[PDB]
RNA sequence: GCCACAGAGCA
């Protein structure tokens, strides 16, 4: 079978079970075409920072290619070294460089170059390969205050640094590959830092693209992550009181009455996180049996504010293509 | 050159070779040394 | 009474079967009675009068 | 040009007539060894196709195919890689079609 | 007042010459590091960070086996690992 | 508490019994050659085997 | 001719510190010594050490 | 001169508010119930007698 | 002492919810739980990223060495 | 021990040898000696070894073995109700082997529905992976946990929830790995069977094995304490209640 | 045992942490307070000076790496900010005047023929006292003190120079005047540190535990939502220790972070395990508090439940950075000409009776020899065959 | 730098 079965203490058939060796029929031989036929996309939801989509008829060992590939293989733009000039801030400069490499960038990174690790810091930086930022905070006290005010916000002028506050400066050719869509910001209401008067920040921050596995900072994702299908199977039907008791095991929209018969059906299954408080009363045993399929993946990719979820997908896709190709065309070595 | 604080008045001071070590707007004799204004540089990890 | 009740799949009773790390008597006090608490041999003596 | 250092035949494990080898692939980790496993395994002339990270501090892959005496392990792992690529491109474009249609 | 550090003073206790510097003693080339599981390493073999055997050294003789291996070592020099950080010849 | 007395006593047992050894002729002897035991535990046989 | 090898692979090889090994498998079961009260078969007044 | 203690009856900081506190670069969270002899912050232990 | 800019589990951006997260409580008078879901954190790993947050900033800035207190 | 270089700035040991230590992972700290002489390396690598000194001299008992989350790893793949597919398989022994071992597979214990392996045959494979390796290895043993058989006249191997294991040529024909046949403290171990029998190398080398494969496999299949495991049943609190 | 380790706790000091200067402060850049409080928390105002951060913890056996009370680190958390800390350090210096009526200095500056400072005064600005905010490495010098040879006097070279393993940066710069008119000088340092493997953690119900692995986000198991845990720990700990507080702690953080309110774990009372277990239920929770997790290495669902949730984690004073020492040869005693002795003076470490005596149980008399006479204190000698002397 | 004192780490 092809459903992992949820029982009140274990979960069962885990274990992808298509290849030849694990029946004397010798069946699921890897066909090109079988594969094509049976594989199906379904997109449920589209935006610009959440994408939603079920893969369908893939085995586990590529969605979680695609997962991991998502998390750490797709690179994108984020602040990697910053120069101060008087950083006056309670903020330490360690703690500031931080949070500024940790705000997302809105740069699509097949624009950058990237940086090459043994050239000297003369000549790294290059403008194909670098995005500058400039921050330059000052706090003055408000002279047109009210008089019994406490809120930062009234009492001062520049007691809230924020994300915004990172301004594009752009060098050489950047000023013309970069006319349609200026560098800001994914989230513009970053608390960067707090002020008071008498304190000032001032900062370069040079920005370049890598992979998520060397930091954090570099992942496009705020969440890639799958789940199977759920499946609740009815095998006798359950009527009455009961019922309703049935339907408070599950979410709301999971199970529901029927008007005429008065007996519980399962309506939508997506929506139904495995809890599996059914399982808990001796009186719904066998008599709903729970599972999940365990080729049908539910993929829920939250981008960063960088691209779009569905470039994520596709250049992970395309990575694992590439590093496939690569590995074939290398030469064995003895 | 500016460069020296006085830890309660707040007030920007400098010293010469001969100044005691006091704050000349008040008595107050805890002096803080000002930011330097060189380059330092992080990295953002 | 109470490790005869527990079901199979239990992280306790395992560990304890296994011999890997606990035993029958601390999944017993943490389920079930813990039981008197012996102090220099004798139960608790009387501090006050 | 060519990469003589990406993936490696290591000698003191394979066997004389090819059929079993192990191979050491640098900078990879689970995301392709396990769709190698997989895709490997469906071969009808491979026994065993595994892989393993002997340390999280050495980015390395081990991966040890042995056949019956059909096939090589050389050809196993080619024809692996092949049908992983394959794969891609299927998703690829059944994806491209899906978002395209909406 | 306190007692002078006589002749008994210094040869009895856990700090005197027989219990302090005869029957132990401090020693070189030792290191003290906190521990961390490893079960990728076999049995009979240990991790040592990469700081702590640049200053740990073990003194080896040239031989006619090994001339070409330690002529490496003092090239690669002191600060990259697979090196060398003195060398004594044999007439001085 | 308990290792103070623990550490004492294997101090002690450890300065009585570090002379002995297992000599050729299969007696164990101390520094001064003289016998503890003519065959250790009256059949020579090492507890490790 | 098992049994005669590990006979002769038991005994006690010569040169052995056999006393500190003594003194040592003494010493360190003295660690993991916890307290008990015994009493000498089923009277509870006696409490021998 | 008696080394007085902190947040007692002949110090600066007695029944002061979070101002007070900020004026002086005091804490208002701290417990206080020490000496600070020679800079150095050192607490009096309570002793068990009979 | 500040509130971190993203949720340490997952990586969701949470640092831009402090302010409207005040504003709910302080405005709009609503509960923790309600305003937490109005503001999209769903994921309780990034609820407790400004559920436990303390803002430690404010305390900190009353002792500034550059202006008299 | 045989130094190897790592950049993390601790010092690492396998955690089947904290135990003569008396070490845990909390805070200890541990000493590195060096030897300077040929003399005192040779000594130290001959009589100090980890490989030679596998047994405790206060008893001749194993101290070297599996400890804690190795038996666990290893109960839970030699469990009876624990089945696994060729591909399963495979990825367990080369899971323990890092990839480099030569493995002959066993015909499977189920053929007619499907082709299942038992993980006392991935056990069996453990302890000799091929048929150049010479470890034939033969004992019968106690668990820690032992239930006698329904009737008397039964051997122990007929006993419930697998209390007897038996170890014919390398194959493990019956009960469970734990503790007593695992751990230290018990002269009927496996480890102690290949050490008396084949030296001190096989031994080094099955419990490198045993490691790996307990230290990759729980990752993979779920070990959890929860407080499900401990809150009572109902009819429970009612019997306590009256005695 | 965490009456003990909670004073060792790194966190908040006090509001005015940043205008001290202290001989040794750890601070943490973003403490956060408890979801399961206690009303003794709340009555001596512990939240507001909180010391430690909420994990997601997944109970469950990950790798080999957490056997021993040993604790798995997620490398993507520890970048995001967990467990990030700072150590402050003071370094102080008087000026004193002497009898003669000659003091100590401090200025100076020795600039190269180019025009720029040396490597050894490159932080160490005009006034001779180091810049605030510039990076020291091992062998600078912050603080260049000159002491009067005498004590046109003339002044001998006694710097204060940095050493240490890793950079610091100067955080702090204080002149002033003491009571017998004496200047008193005090540079605060502090460096940043992110946890690393040695480094100890602790879990409020005791179970101490250093880190032996730091592995990937993608590495870790996952839930159908995505959270990944922060901290993996062994479930070996609870049986023999008997910590059921921790699962109560992990249901009522959970219960509470999805109710949206603090939870109460006080003494002989507190929030009830019923409640939890009913909001974790409305909230599609399974009411153990026990998740179904994909393994991030296979993908595949894990065969069993795992209990996952907060739990409130403590940064203890303990790590790794300030416990490696390695000696080779060095420094050694004027008496006895034997190594010295602590990490602070290039000391060996000693080889005492017990270890001497396990080596004269295991028959080694060459590396005993070698440990205790070549190693130590060697020396070669004139003995008359005569006398003896 | 010497000397005591005080606290802390691991069973
Ligand atoms: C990053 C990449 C170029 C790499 C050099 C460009 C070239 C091909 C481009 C995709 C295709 O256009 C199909 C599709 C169109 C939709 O409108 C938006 C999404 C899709 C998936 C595109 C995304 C992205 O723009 C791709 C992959
Ligand atoms: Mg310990
Ligand atoms: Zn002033
Ligand atoms: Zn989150
Ligand atoms: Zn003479």
């Amino acid at each position: 079978s092809n459903i992992v079965g949820i029982e009140y203490n274990r979960v069962t058939n885990t274990t992808s079970t298509d290849f030849p060796g694990f029946s004397k029929d010798a069946e699921n031989e890897w066909n090109v075409e079988k594969f094509k036929k049976d594989f199906e996309v379904n997109i449920s939801s589209l935006d610009a920072r959440e994408a939603n989509f079920d893969l369908i008829n893939i085995d586990t060992s590529i969605a979680n290619a695609f997962r991991r590939i998502m998390i750490s293989e797709v690179p994108s733009v984020a602040a990697e070294y910053v120069y101060f000039f008087n950083n006056t801030s309670v903020i330490q400069d360690e703690v500031l460089a931080h949070r500024i490499g940790l705000v997302p960038l809105k740069v699509d990174p097949d624009m950058l170059t990237w940086v090459d690790s043994n050239l000297p810091d003369d000549e790294k930086f290059t403008d194909e390969n670098t995005i500058v930022l400039s921050l330059n905070v000052k706090c003055t006290r408000n002279p047109d205050a009210p008089k019994g005010s406490t809120d930062p916000k009234e009492l001062y002028n520049n007691a809230h640094v924020y994300a915004r506050d990172l301004k594009f400066e752009p060098q050489g050719r950047q000023s013309t590959t970069f006319a349609d869509c200026p560098v800001v910001p994914a989230d513009p209401d970053i608390l960067l830092a707090k002020l008071r008067p008498g304190q000032e920040i001032s900062l370069k921050a040079h920005c370049i693209l890598g992979i998520g596995g060397d930091h954090a900072k570099f992942s496009p994702v705020s969440t890639a992550s799958y789940r199977l299908l759920p499946q609740i199977n009815i095998l006798q039907p359950i009527k009455g009181e009961s019922a309703r008791r049935f339907q408070k095991c599950f979410p709301p929209g999971v199970i529901g009455i029927d008007e005429g018969s008065d007996e519980a059906y399962v309506k939508d299954a997506r929506k139904d996180t495995v809890s599996r408080e059914v399982l808990r009363y001796e009186e719904f045993a066998d008599k709903v049996k729970l599972g999940r399929v365990r080729n049908h993946f539910i993929f829920n990719v939250e981008s960063a504010g960088a691209m779009t979820p569905e470039e994520i997908f596709f250049k992970s896709v395309r990575i694992l293509k590439n590093k496939a190709e690569y590995l074939k065309n290398c030469p064995i070595t003895q | 050159t500016l460069k020296y604080i006085c830890a309660e008045c707040s007030s920007k001071l400098s010293l010469s070779r001969t100044d005691a070590v006091r704050c000349k707007d008040c008595g107050h004799r805890i002096l803080l040394k000002a930011r330097t204004k060189r380059l330092v540089q992080f990295e953002a990890r | 009474v109470c490790i005869n009740e527990l079901d199979n799949w239990n992280a306790p009773l395992i560990m304890a079967t296994c011999g890997s790390k606990g035993s029958t008597l601390n999944v017993s006090q943490m389920v079930a009675v813990v039981g008197q608490q012996i102090i220099s041999g004798n139960r608790v003596p009387d501090g006050f009068q | 040009e060519p990469d003589r250092e990406k993936i490696k035949l290591l000698t003191q494990a394979t066997s004389e007539d090819g059929t079993s080898a192990s191979f050491q692939i640098v900078e990879e980790d689970h995301t392709l060894g396990n769709a190698l496993r997989y895709v490997i395994m469906k071969n009808p002339d491979v026994e065993f196709c595994g892989y393993s990270i002997p340390h999280p501090s050495e980015n390395l892959l081990n991966i040890r195919i042995q056949t019956y005496g059909e096939t090589t392990a050389v050809d196993a792992l080619q024809k692996g890689l092949k049908d992983l690529m394959d794969l891609c491109d299927v998703v690829e474009s059944k994806f491209t079609e899906k978002i395209k249609s909406m | 007042v306190k007692p002078i550090r006589g002749f008994c003073q210094r040869l009895k206790g856990k700090q005197g010459r027989f219990r302090g510097n005869l029957s132990g003693k401090r020693v070189d080339f030792s290191g003290r590091t906190v521990i961390s599981p490893d079960p990728n390493l076999s049995i009979d073999e240990v991790a040592v960070p990469d700081r702590v055997a640049k200053v740990l050294t073990y003194p080896e003789k040239v031989t006619r086996y090994n001339r070409h291996k330690l002529q490496e070592l003092i090239v690669n020099g002191p600060n990259v690992h697979p090196g060398a950080n003195y060398l004594l010849k044999r007439n001085e | 508490v308990k290792t103070a007395e623990t550490g004492y006593m294997s101090r002690r047992l450890m300065k009585s019994l570090e002379d002995l050894s297992c000599q050729y002729d299969n007696t164990v002897r101390t520094s001064a050659n003289g016998i503890v035991q003519f065959t250790y535990g009256g059949d020579g046989l090492d507890p490790l085997e | 001719e098992i049994a005669l090898f590990k006979y002769r692979k038991a005994r006690l090889e010569p040169g052995t510190a056999i006393g500190a090994i003594g003194a040592q498998s003494i010493g360190e079961p003295g660690t993991q010594m916890t307290l008990k009260t015994f009493h000498f078969a089923g009277v509870a007044s006696m409490n021998v050490t | 001169r008696m080394p007085i203690m902190l947040r007692s009856n002949k110090c600066i900081l007695y029944d002061a508010d979070e101002s007070k506190m900020a004026k002086l670069n005091e804490c208002p969270l701290d417990p206080g119930g020490y000496f600070i002899v020679n800079g150095t912050e050192k607490v009096i232990l309570v002793q068990e007698q009979l | 002492m500040i509130v971190p800019v993203r949720c340490f589990s997952c990586g969701k951006v949470v640092g831009d919810k402090w302010e409207s997260y005040l504003n709910l409580l302080q405005e709009d008078e609503l509960d923790e739980g309600t305003a937490l879901s109005r503001l999209g954190l769903k994921r309780y790993c990034c609820r407790r990223m400004i559920l436990t947050h303390v803002d430690l900033i404010e305390k900190f800035l009353r002792y500034n060495p550059l202006e008299k207190r | 021990h045989y130094a190897k270089i790592r950049p993390w700035r601790t010092f690492r040991l396998n955690e089947c040898v904290c135990t003569p230590y008396n070490a845990d992972f909390d805070g200890d700290e541990m000493n590195l000696h060096v030897p300077q002489t040929e003399e005192a390396r040779a000594e130290a690598i001959n009589l100090m070894g980890v490989k030679n000194n596998l047994l405790t001299p206060k008893s001749g008992e194993p101290i070297i073995a599996a400890t804690q989350d190795f038996i666990t790893g290893s109960y839970l793949i030699s469990h009876k109700d624990s089945f696994y597919d060729r591909a399963t398989l495979t990825q367990l022994l080369s899971m323990m082997s890092d990839g480099i071992e030569h493995f002959d597979i066993p015909p499977p214990a189920i053929m007619k529905p499907y082709y299942l392996w038992t993980g006392k045959q991935v056990f069996s494979l453990l302890i000799k992976p091929n048929h150049n390796s010479p470890v034939v290895i033969n004992l019968d043993a106690k668990n820690k946990v032992f239930v006698p058989p329904k009737s008397k006249s039964l051997p122990n191997e007929m006993s419930q929830n697998d209390g007897f294991v038996i170890i014919r040529g390398s194959q493990i024909l019956s009960g469970v790995m734990d503790k007593s046949v695992l751990g230290d403290g018990k002269k009927h171990s496996v480890f102690y069977t290949i050490l008396r029998d084949y030296g001190p190398q096989e031994a080094a080398n099955a419990m490198n094995r045993m490691a790996k494969l307990c230290a990759r496999f729980l990752g993979n299949r779920g070990f959890s304490i929860g407080i499900n495991d401990v809150t009572p049943a109902d009819d429970l609190k009612q019997k306590k209640e009256e005695l | 045992y965490q009456c003990a380790m909670g004073k060792q706790a790194i966190g908040a000091i006090a509001y005015n942490q940043f205008k001290r200067i202290d001989t040794l402060l750890y601070l943490m850049t973003y403490p956060q307070q408890p979801m399961v409080k206690t009303k003794t928390i709340e009555l001596i105002d512990y939240d507001k000076l909180p010391a430690g951060q909420n994990a997601t913890v997944a109970v469950m056996s990950y790798s080999g790496y957490d056997i021993e009370d040993a604790l798995v680190l997620n490398k993507s958390s520890i970048d995001r900010g967990f467990g990030r800390c700072e150590t402050r350090r003071k370094t102080t210096t008087v000026l004193k005047r002497y009898a003669n009526h000659t003091q100590d200095i401090i200025g100076g500056m020795r600039v190269d023929e180019n025009g720029d400072p040396i490597w050894q005064h490159q932080s160490l600005g005009p006034d001779g006292l180091g810049e605030v905010g510039m990076k020291v490495q091992s062998g600078q010098i912050y603080i260049n003190k000159s002491v009067p040879t005498n004590s046109q006097t003339q002044y001998r070279e006694a710097p204060v120079i940095y050493r240490g393993p890793e950079p610091s940066h100067i955080d702090q710069v204080m002149m002033s005047v003491s009571d017998n008119d004496q200047a008193l000088i005090k540079v605060l340092l502090r460096q940043n540190r992110r946890p690393e493997l040695g480094d100890k953690f602790s879990s409020r119900h005791g179970q101490k535990g250093v880190c032996g692995i730091i592995v990937k986000q993608e590495d870790m198991p996952f839930n159908d939502q995505g959270i990944v845990p922060d901290i993996i720990m062994n479930p070996h700990g609870f049986p023999s220790r008997m910590t059921v507080g921790k699962m109560i702690e992990l249901i009522s953080g959970k219960a509470g972070v999805l109710n949206g309110t603090l939870e109460y774990g006080t003494c002989f009372g507190g929030s009830k395990l019923e409640d939890m277990s009913k909001i974790l239920v409305d909230q599609g929770f399974n009411y153990s508090g026990k998740d179904m997790l994909y393994s991030g290495i296979t993908g595949e669902c894990l065969q069993a439940y795992i209990f996952f949730g907060p739990i409130y984690y403590q940064k203890l004073k303990h790590m790794v950075l300030d416990k490696m020492h390695a000696r080779a040869r060095g420094p050694r005693a004027v008496l006895t000409r034997q190594p010295t002795e602590g990490r602070s003076r290039d000391g060996g470490l000693r080889l005492g009776e017990m270890e001497r005596d396990c080596v004269i149980a295991y028959g080694a008399s060459q590396l005993l020899l070698e440990r205790l006479m070549i190693s130590s204190d060697a020396f070669e000698v004139d003995v008359c065959d005569k006398c003896g002397l």
